[PDB]
């Protein structure tokens, strides 16, 4: 059990929990395991809650302070200056050492970490026009997520995931026989309590 | 690295066995934490795995070598490497679990034992029991060389137990014991070879409520007193620590230190 | 530190294939883990101590090696098996996992609709000026994107979606965005694309 997203501004810190439930929580080691965007698993390390013992990864010797709140069941991590290169997720994981129950490994949910400046901006929501494609263009958002339909639906549609504020597109396609029945894509900002749905007109 | 201290059966002399015994004690505690005029080892809480075992290199006259390691919070064996290989005995949970994983890093093979190190289990592997087991240079000569072999088939289960009883008592229960360290001192003098009278073995099995009991105690008092037994056998409580100051010779960590 | 080492990092199956996984090691391990990972999910052990099949994993799968060369098989590739496959290790310290294997399904190569849009009204009464280029349902997953502004290049922006779970296709989105008054200095607008399906480039275009 862990949070699934944390924003955290530039040269700031995060103290990251994760809550054990269903198991003597004195009795494994839990780990901490780093997923950059569309890049591998770094495990940068863990802690044994019933003796405080700890590892450190050296590529996070002095980033990472892990601790643990025996009370709560929970053990937290602790990065240090968050530069750009820290924005990633951060999953805690119990694996055992060993081999009578080797197949134990269970995973948390992960936290996804963004390392930003920005506030909460509304989004631009501009229209594509020209066996037809069609589009919208959501143009400097933050945070993330946004959320896009075309009523719907349904098929045909690509809904791209954001880049960098944040900016994402959507295609849809339908047949050529089908301009003159109205094509809409809905918009929805949920931190930004705006929605806003685009007749997509020549 | 961990700290290595190094023994050859070939040659051995009572000082250059003396000297390995005093060796390894001084790297398994400081010597600041002494309670009763009895040093303790370290605690296992808090302590930083960089400093949870040291390695006993032994070598013989075959011109074999094995590197044992050894747990300082208990000084007692954990497994050894021999080659490309390390073998340890079972761990009893999962702090133990992940602490081997740091000890011979670099070696090609790993492997773990079903069955845990201690006499009660070795001995029925091994077919006989401690005091049917002689304890000498040359049943540790022959120990280096079973523990070498085991990677490469050549040594059969029952030896290898067999050899593991000949290392713990010659080299952990001599480091906790100076009476201990005596009997093996004996028998390199004059020569000899055979198994530990119950005075050595009595002590070997009490080692760990010794080390509560001092440490529990009132001004040295026992709360309640020990049972050990005499070389022949016979009976005796032990109810101060004062008989036990030039005996026992290392702790294990039970408490802290009262006014 | 034992580093693990997976290949290949990109392997194409068509459902039906044998498909398998190595990791070289740069020492001995004497157990390796398995993970499987999908877009979205954290990673499950898929196979421990080596050749054990954890719980719930189908049979067509298999783990086998020694030293510094373990391996993971799928006899008959079943689709639910595409995804990001990493190797494991932890019995000597640190603790590590492998490169990556991201396994995709094969199809029939196909050649990529290109369709390219002039900023909108909106956008540009906002001094912004975003020309979006979108590139859908193409195969296989590599594409090159050149933008031609009468000629020339630039600074663009674009991102990728995942293989599509019915038809195991790829899509593109490249946007360009300039400001007004840079927007009308030129006139002639080309999104061009090379590409595997054809050795002449797919261009849209359009002008001001």
């Amino acid at each position: 059990q862990q949070p699934g997203s944390e924003l955290v501004r530039p040269g700031a810190s995060v103290k990251l929990s994760c809550k054990a439930s269903g198991y003597t929580f004195t009795s494994y080691w839990i780990n901490w395991v780093k997923q950059r965007p569309g890049q591998g698993l770094e495990w940068i390390g863990n802690i044994y809650p019933g003796s405080g013992r700890t590892n450190y990864d050296e590529k996070f010797k002095n980033k990472a302070t892990l601790t643990v709140d025996t009370s709560s069941s929970t053990v937290y991590i602790q990065v240090s200056s968050l530069t750009s290169e820290d924005a990633a997720v951060f999953y805690c994981v119990r694996w055992v050492y060993g081999n009578f129950d080797s197949a134990l490994d269970y995973w948390g949910q992960g936290t996804s970490v963004t390392v930003s400046s920005a506030s909460t901006k509304g989004p631009s929501v501009f229209p594509l026009a020209p066996t037809a494609a069609l589009g919208c263009l959501v143009k400097d958002y933050f945070p993330e997520p946004v959320t896009v339909s075309w009523g719907s639906g349904a098929s045909g549609v690509h809904t791209f995931p954001a880049v960098l504020l944040y900016s994402l597109s959507s295609v849809v396609t339908v047949p050529s026989s089908s301009l003159g029945q109205t094509y809409i894509c809905n918009v929805n900002h949920k931190p930004s309590n705006t929605k806003v749905d685009k007749k997509v007109e020549p | 690295q961990y700290p290595i201290i190094n023994f050859t059966t070939a040659g051995a002399t009572v000082q250059s066995y003396t000297n390995f015994i005093r060796a390894v004690r001084g790297r398994l505690t400081t010597g600041a934490d002494v309670r009763h005029e009895i040093p303790v080892l370290p605690n296992r809480v808090g302590l930083p795995i960089n400093q949870r075992f040291i390695l006993v290199e032994l070598s013989n006259h075959a011109e074999l070598s094995v590197t044992l390691a050894l747990d300082v919070t208990n000084a007692y064996v954990v497994g050894y490497r021999a080659g490309n290989s390390a073998y340890f005995f079972h761990p009893d949970n999962q702090e133990d679990a992940e602490a081997i994983t740091h000890l011979f890093t670099d070696v090609q093979n790993r492997y773990t034992f079903a069955f845990g190190g201690n006499y009660d289990r070795l001995e029925q592997l091994a077919g006989n029991l401690r005091e049917n087991i002689e304890l000498g240079n040359g049943p540790l000569e022959e120990a280096i060389s079973a523990l070498y072999y085991y990677s490469t088939g050549g040594t059969q289960l029952p030896t290898l137990a067999r050899s593991f009883i000949i290392c713990i008592q010659m080299i952990s229960e001599a480091a906790r014991f100076q009476y201990i360290e005596g009997e093996m001192r004996t028998r390199i003098r004059y020569n000899r070879r055979s198994a530990p009278d119950p005075s050595v073995i009595t002590l070997e099995n009490s080692w760990g409520r010794l080390s509560t009991a001092i440490q529990e105690s009132n001004q040295g008092a026992f709360a309640s007193p020990i049972q050990l037994q005499r070389r022949n056998g016979s009976k005796f409580s032990v109810y101060d620590v004062s008989i036990l100051i030039p005996i026992i010779a290392l702790m294990v960590y039970r408490c802290a230190p009262p006014p | 530190d034992i580093v693990l080492t997976q290949s290949p990092a990109s392997l194409a199956v068509s459902l039906g294939q044998r498909a398998t996984i190595s990791y070289r090691a740069s020492k001995s391990v004497s157990y390796m883990h398995w993970n499987q990972q999908k877009p979205g999910q954290p990673p499950r052990l898929l196979i421990y101590l080596g050749s054990n099949l954890e719980s719930g994993v189908g049979a067509r799968f298999s783990g086998s090696g020694s030293g510094t060369d373990f391996t993971l098989n799928i006899h008959p590739v079943e689709e639910e098996d595409a995804a990001t496959y990493y190797c494991q290790h932890k019995r000597e310290y640190p603790p590590t996992f492998g490169q990556g294997t991201k396994v995709e399904i094969k199809r029939t190569v196909a050649a990529p609709s290109v369709f390219i849009f002039p900023p909108s009204d909106e956008q540009l009464k906002s001094g912004t000026a975003s020309v979006v280029c979108l590139l859908n349902n193409f195969y296989p997953r590599e594409a090159k994107v050149q933008w031609k502004v009468g000629n020339l290049q630039g600074n663009s922006q674009e991102s990728v979606t995942e293989q599509d779970s019915k038809d195991s296709t790829y899509s593109l989105s490249s946007t360009l965005t300039l400001s007004k008054a840079d927007y009308e200095k030129h006139k002639v607008y080309a999104c061009e694309v090379t590409h595997q399906g054809l050795s002449s480039p797919v261009t849209k275009s359009f002008n001001r």
